[PDB]
């Protein structure tokens, strides 16, 4: 028999690059004891803005172009399965999860939150309205910034390096003070990559959490504890990593594209 | 209290143990003592934190690689199996293979006095005993293990047997060798590795149904139908095999933008000797298609009454594309000849 | 040097900021200052060590569960796909299904003014556009996403199309519905879950070839 | 059409319970920053015994019933690809890897070593000649026993608990002082399970390592560093976990058995 002949046409599956990237990032933080947990894509203006020190009529709210929703009979669940209120919208970032988790748990802990977010923007070669982020939060007595710094540093090493390094510049966020933006050193391509933002969890955020907890009957857990959180754009990194040129490519269900990452692992 | 003499003022002391204590030589031995006497439970709980020396960075890769593979298989449809690393020297005969290079000096039993050089023998053997205990209609499995030849080696083998897949109630099935290959190809499709097979003579494999395996351009392992002489030397029917060496090489992906401009489609067939291997055929056609050949598939072939008794026909579907622009027919029916020319010009 | 007045003897001081500084209200705001002036790079590197509060123990399970599944599929033979969570209100018609409960107040375009209640519509739609760009003979894929009805929900859908599997050259193929089921059953075989199907009338599914899943 | 009908008989694969257990254990230690690496099943009497404080003619060597080998042209590779000498045998435990790794690397680090081991023994319902172990080693300046204690404790929690606990009793091993055996509290079945042994890496082991390193041209790296290592029987745990009654069952290639763990994950 001719053995060089083709066998039975069997279906060879694959995974989406975001999933791969997500996976990779997750496995990384998992090695530092971070646990992965997801939140809801449809959130309340309360968790998305109010809980995190984001004002209504001030310049801050104006940094996130939000999608407002409408419709009845839709039940939004709070951290404890309760029903919550507030104008509905599409999570503008994964930070809200920061809150839901804290309300529902006790420090110390390390979590990481992957998730698809939405921003009202015009879709081009490097900008989308729908994309993913990865939030990170580590709360506990004693936490300091050096920890965040090491955290990110480990991440760098994990991605490139040990000939790579990290850049931390001060930046402003309503839910963290000190606030900062961090870039990473890419030894190969030779440039600095702005990865995401981070900082020391803001006091008013902790305040919020405890306040809602008590309103829910729970005892306060975040008085006298510290914490840092960070969040980074996944698509950007995935593009740099797997060498993709158009961000639109991800939500463009073309197979010739998707298959290209069949054996990525 | 343990009968030691302690001289010195501190911080480091002179401790001479009683002669009946022979386990006490080092300072550490001395520490284990305070510990057990104070009580291991009185030791607190803690966790270390440090940035690991750089040379420890990548380390997990190999292990990880092996496991992803292990997992894909199970997801593809293979039952994993665990076999003893031992081997009956006798089987070096039973199964047409060279003798084991490593032998035991204190074997567990003369039938496990050597070290498996091959994985598959054990698999097949398992097949048998399963049939005798429970009567499974079909079977598809694999096993990853260490074999021992001149050097210790990590091997991967898989065995198929049975009616095959298809409709249970409905008549037909689709099985045999081309089934095993079907799966094999899909696996590499999943690993992003180029694999192909070329007929090769193997002492333990039925010839004609024998073949060496070429992962991404490399020769590693084999694939084929178990030589019937052995099939029968054992109360066993027909079985299909393959055994490879790990780790599988890897092709780092080089992403590549796909063009929007529609492809050039083609209908084409080749008539060549009944002996010639599909390989060379695809090979040539492919190597001459030009730099714009997008696809190349085979939708049919048969010996065929309407043509040379010693030749066959080949249904080849073709596709072409140009990244930047659409392909001008000038270049299509042109490059098409570029092939046909050297096609049977050879 | 930043124009603050500092009274007190220590260890806790009385610091009054200059009026032009509005971002300075809390003690923390004050810390961010020493930091940026000393330089974020002067902060050392470290890693925390602690035994996590007990209520955080199991946490990863859900996520993990979803991923093992995600992985099995790809290993079984499904191409994963990512689709927008948006929906064209019009398709609520095109595809025989109820209307979307959630609508946008600032849609990106009238064709993405609602929130997908179903996953499959998007899949099918993808199928089409793929055919128009490149002409794939067969196709088998899936997608996991969040759909929105009365409550947000995590859904999983898969689509099959094409000649089916079998010998490329050799005549026959084996495909159609019983192929999709074939795979489905094997999947559960792999997850260790008992699955079966029972005919059910579905507005969007050809009847006779319709069925609910158990 | 009758939809309740069976579809195309497609092959549903599965994984071996040991692999599952191994996997599970590995994912656990991975969350504490341990990295997995394997060694060779065929070792040199040097790495298996000599390197670890195990004497030739003394009572210690007599705790491991070893399989001696013979045959020529077999090339055994050392930690650096070099050829090494010594009577050949079948690794009696995974500890030898401890050495190979140290010779080949620099502290600080955390590793874990799964692997099949061999012991000359008569195979019964709870005893095998071929089985698997999981070695663990963490070396670095400052390491102490409390770390080991926490290590194991975390492992317990990870397996059962948080209503479970750990038991540490002193025991004797030639490659660790202090030496200890540890049991784990199983809240469900209500009993103490002896899991494995551990302890503070013995000074003569470190000595050995450095000595061989220099003989290989490398500079000493283990002077002034501490470390603990542990090793546990996998089959035992797998049996208790997945509820298996006969240890022989694992190497008994029966399908009806193997399939029983198809969807374990
Ligand atoms: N998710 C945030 C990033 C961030 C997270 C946490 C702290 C600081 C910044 C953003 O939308 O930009
Ligand atoms: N592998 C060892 C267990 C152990 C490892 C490390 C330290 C102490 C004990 C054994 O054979 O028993
Ligand atoms: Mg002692
Ligand atoms: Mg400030």
């Amino acid at each position: 028999v001719d053995v060089s002949l083709p066998g039975a046409s069997l279906f060879s599956g694959g995974l989406h690059p975001i999933t791969l990237m997500e996976r990779e990032l997750v496995e990384i933080f998992r090695a530092l004891g971070y646990q992965a947990v997801e939140g809801p894509e449809v959130e309340s203006e309360f968790f998305n803005f109010d809980a995190l020190n984001i004002p209504e009529h001030h310049p801050a709210r104006d940094m996130w172009d939000t999608f407002w929703l409408t419709g009845e009979g839709f039940r939004l669940e709070g951290p404890l399965g309760e029903e919550v209120e507030g104008r509905l919208l599409l999570r503008t970032h994964t930070s809200p999860m920061q809150v839901r988790y804290m309300v529902a748990h006790t420090p110390p802990f390390r979590i990481v939150v992957p998730g698809r977010v939405f921003r009202f923007e015009q879709t081009d070669a490097t900008h989308e309205a729908v994309f993913h982020q990865l939030e990170g939060l580590v709360v506990g007595e004693g936490i300091a910034m050096a920890h965040l710094k090491g955290a990110i540093y480990e991440l760098a090493q994990a991605l490139f390096g040990p000939d790579s390094k990290v850049r931390f510049q001060p930046v402003y966020f309503p839910f963290v003070e000190p606030g900062a933006q961090f870039a990473v050193w890419w030894p190969e391509g030779g440039k600095w990559l702005e990865l995401g933002g981070a900082g020391m969890v803001h006091p008013k955020v902790f305040q919020a959490v405890d306040a809602y907890r008590e309103r829910l009957g729970l005892p306060p857990a975040y008085r006298g504890v510290t914490g840092f959180a960070f969040g980074l754009g996944v698509e950007r990194l995935a593009m740099l990593r797997y060498g993709i040129p158009d961000i639109r490519y991800f939500f463009g269900g073309r197979l010739k594209f998707l298959e290209q990452f069949k054996g990525v692992l | 209290r343990l009968g030691c003499r302690v001289e010195g003022e501190g911080p480091t002391y002179r401790v001479t143990p009683p002669s009946h204590r022979l386990d006490l030589r080092l300072e550490e031995d001395l520490v284990e003592e305070v510990a057990r006497i104070q009580g291991y439970e009185t030791i607190p709980l803690a966790l270390p934190a440090f940035f690991p020396a750089p040379d420890n960075r990548g380390v997990e890769a190999p292990y990880r690689k092996e496991q992803r593979l292990r997992e894909v298989l199970s997801g593809l449809g293979f039952q994993e199996v665990y076999t003893y690393s031992f081997m009956d020297p006798e089987d070096a005969r039973r199964f047409r293979l060279d003798p084991p290079r490593l032998l035991l000096l204190n074997p567990l039993a003369p039938e496990k006095a050597a070290l498996r050089t091959h994985l598959f023998p054990g698999l097949v053997r398992v097949l048998k005993e399963n049939l005798d205990l429970d009567r499974p209609e079909r079977a598809l499995l694999f096993e990853v293990g260490r074999v021992f030849r001149e050097r210790e080696e990590t091997h991967l083998a898989g065995l198929l047997f049975g009616e095959g897949v298809g409709l249970p109630w409905a008549k037909e099935r689709l099985s045999g060798y081309f089934l095993l290959k079907g799966y094999l190809e899909a696996l590499f499709a999943r690993l992003g590795l180029a694999f192909r097979v070329e007929a090769q003579a193997f002492p333990f494999l039925h010839p004609g149904v024998s073949g060496r395996v070429l992962v991404e351009g490399e020769e590693v392992g084999f694939l084929g139908a178990l030589h019937p002489e052995i099939a029968q030397e054992l109360e066993l029917p027909p079985v299909h095999l393959f055994e490879l060496r790990l780790p599988l090489p890897d092709k780092p992906l080089a992403f590549q933008d796909p063009s929007r401009h529609p492809a050039a489609f083609r209908d084409l067939a080749v008539v060549v000797p009944a002996p010639t291997p599909y390989g060379e055929v695809e090979a040539l056609v492919r190597e001459a298609a030009g730099p714009y050949l997008e696809s190349l598939a085979l939708f049919d072939l048969y010996q065929g009454p309407p043509l040379p008794e010693g030749h066959k026909s080949l249904a080849f579907h073709l596709r072409f594309r140009h990244p930047k622009r659409t392909l001008r027919d000038e270049e299509v029916e042109e490059a098409v000849s570029r092939v046909a020319e050297a096609l049977r010009a050879r």
